[PDB]
């Protein structure tokens, strides 16, 4: 970040700088950027799990433009207006970010069947959704959640909630936020480097969750990058106060 | 297919991202 | 001995801890071997030259417009007029470009307060003279033609010549500590939805328009050399002032228009040419 | 910062730059980013082995190619633009001395300088930005116009003043170093040598007076302030 | 009296105490007359002797490879010349044998770093006399046969004669600080299915490929007297360097493939002839 | 264990040893032996309860290759990648355990029935699965649970897991973590050595669980045997980063 | 280490916390991004010469 306040170089006097208001209604101060990453993002809203799977995969990435919905583009399991919570407006500032992401998973469900969520470190691959590992036909024999991976349990009759930190396991000193164009084929290995990791869901029958995301306590962002072209057409949606 | 996934050739170098030779990106 | 334990208390059960907060505590479990252990930023850390808060933020200068000013131009004549809301550039038209560091920043919020920074580069050289009058007006603004009227405000006069750059500190003088966006704090419609007024009448909120402007009028016509240009053209940079202030998070006013590509999963979805 | 009355070799007030055998004067005053910090503390785990500095061959002044501005540029404009280190190794200023420990070493931590000169005169004006954007492969199509330019580590140049321009670029990457040439045997899963972009851009256009020239020029100078290499390899020729 | 109790809390509930962890707090319930009595290892307990951490036994010296070196092979020949990364033997087949301590325990996790040492054990008699040179290549490796590229290195050259063995500890210098695991976090497949391109698109991860390279080259051709062998086999040992680092755990990429027979109920099972 | 050093008498120069790289990610080191072995291993997954049976039982034994699943051998219960976990692995390099195991069990179900779950020290059997105990047609009027063992109870309704550890009740010094041939019909006191009891589950209607295990506090492994052959095959089932 | 954690206590489920209350405690939850955060009466307050009682 540089202010610009070396390119202003006029001393002549100038009008009061007043006394700030921060504060004057509350001392619910709302600007401090790791603030307001920690507040959470709801990346899926009511999506299915169906046991035929793996599991359902999550990128371990924070909000940003990465996951921005385009009016007339193919439609994906992501909710809509991630690309426009505060949150996703500061990461697409910033293309490095350190540290673990919290998970808030709910299992719209109060049945007593054990649901998994697996940590998976940095591998390589970005993926999310419903998915086949090795394209097998039959996991129940072979549940991720089996293998050695981290693994942590919900059993909804007790709670359909959970909030799960992942780790920073990944070779690299930060993660990238985000790249000019999601799917472009280029070098994979760094093609790779925007997410830690993933999460994996799995259920014993079909049932359907909800997942949010925002960074955990250990977390910082880096590599300012300035705002990016944008646009907006929210005067076309309201009255103004003169009719 | 995807219209994503290459970069015209008289825009980009080897690693499929703009040349830096290609001042008219912006 | 197995005596009884009477020690009890009544609770209230919730599903989460600390779910809308962005700080308090959290009852997140570590996906990891020892549930305390953290990232470590003993050696990769945050650069202490990266903004901590959108207040910083907002304190990066940023072009807003530009205006030209030429030896035509004739005393009293606006060079520039605008209305001074941080919130919208435009309430009758859709906004597309590069939009500052501090409207960027205050269009994730529904209040903002303080003076306002302007910053009028002139991209002129030592042969260009002339002398403009900046007028922060507040409330009931002036005639395009009543230039008295602007030099009844709140003004900083600039002797254009050896110097081609003046700032330009905005007061805020309203009837409210802090003032509403005009902005929206929630709009669901994402496919351009052609719009009528029972869209409008359903919207989240109604718009505060501001009446406050910022003036550039000419005071002395410009008059450069015959050997130089006789326009030049003026950069408006702003940010906001040192007690510049936003509250009440909400949905971002402003969204990325250039380059936007949803993720698909990487190598499945195809990548194996 | 102050002039003198002039003299028999006209306002002799001149300021310059001596890093190891090259100077560089300035008729004016100069602007100059601010000093900031690269990651520190990965270097001595990412390399078992002690990594090399070799300052008098790159912390010297090499001048790169020559920018012509004309009146036809419009603001937002890209004038020239820099992938490094690998511009400054195989297209920019080949011959260089600088480039010499890059044809051994495959890895590398590098913090540089970058002084603008420009030559525009009296009766022009216009204004140039030149900015630095850290880490920048796959995403230098976005973030990418004279606001983002304005926020990012920065210099302007005025084209009638001619005031120099000196960006500092520390090293900031997502990993511990930079690979510095690509071969044959090396991996294509990785793209090499480059950390940063460097964008010099139309802030508002060059603007001339009647029957005055319609371009002036910029030329871009580099030296790094800290090179270190890891990794020895036979010699190869670069890119 | 029986005063009315006003003291509560909201609580958060959770089905397990400690369910991914390794450590910290585990809200297990024993099986015990006594809810807090433990095992006893007063006595019997483990011998100091024995490996405690995964460290421990990678830092066990294990046969990796073998080659031969006779006197036939000329100056600059590559005698051994393999890609040394310890996730994975072979990136293009099939391994099955005794995989070394190291490589054993670091194929249960996703991350390794630090220097590998090697151990080169010549099979010979004070009557054999050659120099080979061990180099460590990175990024970008040599010809064949080019000897001069693996010259330029870092090199250890090695004197053969009375002294039949030579240790080379591999420096560690690449760009990340910890390098990812070849071998996959996650392989569902048992049944050795033929695989396709879906099933690999499909896959845990991308098998970042190691470019990291040791060699030994013939340096003085070896010249044996006639009345010994004229070839001798070179056993290569190898382990992680004191600053052998792991981290991640994940499926183990490796499996007994010797002698494997699950458990069945005995005696019920049919163990009455 | 040996580790070789003696045999090392080389002492001409070497490359540095450089700085570790253990703790610059994060704190959370993972190669204590026994914080590994703490972690849950997926032994059962949704297997079902008969109550026509004594009930479900669990032959009290870490994981190893004991339980390993081989392509083209005989379906048992068992998931199949027990063999391939991180315990199993570090299990099948040390002979001795002694000490206790902790059960975390799932009963899915939401039901008020109660399901026990006892515990039987050191028999000299070594079964898994359901079984009726001498062969008889009914065991409600003679329920193990009721027989004067230690037991504990389930309730679903309240929480359909639990998580129990059971004691090292045994002769020997140590138990014997593995044999090369688990099938093998070789002197009967010696065959059992390789457990210290079983858990047994009974439920009151039929419901299935799940069940995972995982070393207690109080232990120790040790009769470190050396590596094992072993092989691998993970090379043929992923993309290099160079397609 | 992973001791067991034998620590208990028995408890009564309530819904709400000082629902019928017009003092005492409150489990509310603040839309806040600070859950102490409060409304500041620094400046703005009530008057003293307004009616603070029914009495
Ligand atoms: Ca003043
Ligand atoms: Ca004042
Ligand atoms: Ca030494
Ligand atoms: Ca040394």
């Amino acid at each position: 970040m540089d202010t610009g306040a070396k390119e202003d170089e006029d001393e002549t006097a100038n009008f009061s700088d007043g006394v700030t208001a921060m504060g004057f209604q509350s001392l619910d101060t709302q600007v401090s950027i790791k603030d307001i990453l920690r507040r959470p993002v709801l990346l899926f809203n009511h999506v299915e799990l169906d046991p035929d799977y793996t599991g359902f995969f999550i990128p371990i990435m924070p909000p940003s433009r990465m996951m921005q919905y385009k009016s007339g583009d193919k439609e994906t399991s992501f909710q809509r207006l991630i690309g426009r919570t505060p949150q996703a407006a500061i990461m697409n500032l910033f293309r490095f970010w350190r540290g673990s992401l919290r998970y808030t998973i709910i299992i719209h469900s109060t049945d007593g069947h054990p649901i998994y969520v697996t940590h998976v470190p940095h591998t390589g691959n970005r993926v999310y959704g419903l998915m086949k590992v090795n394209n097998l036909h039959e996991y129940t024999k072979v549940p991720i959640f089996g293998c050695g991976l981290t693994t942590e349990m919900i059993i909804p009759s007790v709670n359909p909630s959970i909030c799960v930190e992942v780790p920073f396991d990944t070779e690299n000193n930060w993660a990238v936020t985000f790249d000019e164009d999601a799917q472009r084929n280029y070098s994979w290995r760094d093609k790779g480097d925007t997410v830690t990791g993933h999460l994996v869901v799995t259920p014993v029958v079909s049932v359907y969750m909800s997942v949010w995301v925002e960074a955990g306590d250990d977390f910082e962002v880096s590599n300012f990058y300035g705002p990016p072209s944008v646009k907006t057409n929210d005067w076309n949606y309201a009255f103004s106060d003169e009719h | 297919d995807n219209p994503h996934r290459f970069l015209p050739a008289n825009v980009s170098n080897r690693w499929n991202e703009y040349s830096s030779a290609y001042l008219p990106r912006v | 001995d197995k005596p009884k334990d009477v020690s009890s208390i009544t609770i209230i059960p919730k599903p989460r801890l600390g779910f809308p907060h962005g700080k308090g505590k959290s009852d997140a479990v570590a996906m990891r071997v020892n549930p305390v252990a953290l990232t470590s930023f003993q050696d990769v850390s945050a650069y202490p030259d990266e903004p901590r808060t959108t207040l910083d933020i907002a304190r990066i200068w940023g072009l807003r417009s530009t205006f030209n000013w030429g030896s035509g131009d004739e005393h009293g004549k606006e060079l520039f007029n605008t209305v001074l809301d941080p919130g919208l550039r435009f309430y009758d038209q859709d906004y597309e470009g590069q939009i500052t560091p501090m409207e960027y920043v205050t269009g994730l919020y529904n209040f903002w307060s303080g003076p306002i920074e302007l910053r009028f580069d002139f991209v002129s050289n030592a042969f260009h003279t002339g002398t403009v009058i900046i007028s922060a007006e507040y409330n009931r603004s002036s005639t395009n033609t009543d230039e008295c009227q602007s030099h009844s405000t709140y003004t900083k006069t600039f002797h254009l010549g050896e110097q081609k750059s003046v700032h330009f500190t905005v007061p805020y003088i309203y009837d409210t500590v802090v003032r509403r966006n005009t902005a929206s704090a929630y709009l669901p419609v994402t496919d351009y939805d052609k719009v009528d007024n029972v869209s409008r009448a359903q919207a989240m909120g109604i718009r505060a328009e501001s009446k406050m402007r910022v003036k550039v009028r000419v005071v002395n016509v410009l008059r450069p050399v015959a050997s130089t240009t006789s326009t030049i053209e003026v950069l408006v940079y702003m940010r906001g002032g040192k007690n510049y202030a936003l509250h009440g998070l909400k949905q971002s006013t402003y969204w990325p228009s250039n380059s936007v590509v949803p993720i698909d999963s990487f190598p499945p979805d195809g990548y194996d040419p | 910062e102050v002039p003198s009355k002039e003299s028999i070799q006209g306002d002799a007030t001149q300021q310059s730059s001596k890093e190891e055998n090259t100077i560089i004067t300035r008729d004016q005053q100069q602007t100059v980013s601010e000093n900031i910090p690269s990651t520190v503390g990965d270097l001595v785990i990412a390399s078992s082995e002690p990594t090399q500095q070799f300052r008098s061959l790159t912390n010297r002044w090499m001048p790169i190619n020559s920018i012509r501005v004309t009146v036809n540029g419009k603001r937002n404009d890209l004038l020239a633009q820099y992938y490094i280190p690998e511009d400054f190794l195989s297209t920019h200023a080949k011959c260089a001395p600088n480039t010499i420990p890059f044809e051994t070493y495959v890895y590398g931590k590098y913090e540089l300088e970058m002084k603008f000169v420009a030559n525009g005169n009296k009766f022009q004006c216009g204004k140039v930005i030149i900015s630095v954007k850290f880490d920048s492969y796959q995403a230098d199509n976005i973030n990418t116009g004279f606001q983002a330019a304005l926020s990012r580590p920065h210099i302007m140049l005025d084209l009638s003043t001619n005031n120099e321009g000196v960006l500092k670029i520390p090293f900031r990457y997502h990993r511990a170093f930079v690979r510095n040439q690509t071969h044959k045997t090396a991996t294509a899963g990785v793209r090499p040598g480059k950390f940063a972009s460097i964008y010099v851009q139309v802030l508002s256009p060059l603007q001339t007076g009647e029957g005055g020239a319609n371009d002036m020029f910029i030329r871009p100078f580099y030296r790094y302030t800290r090179a270190e290499f890891a990794g020895m390899s036979y010699k190869v020729p670069l890119t």
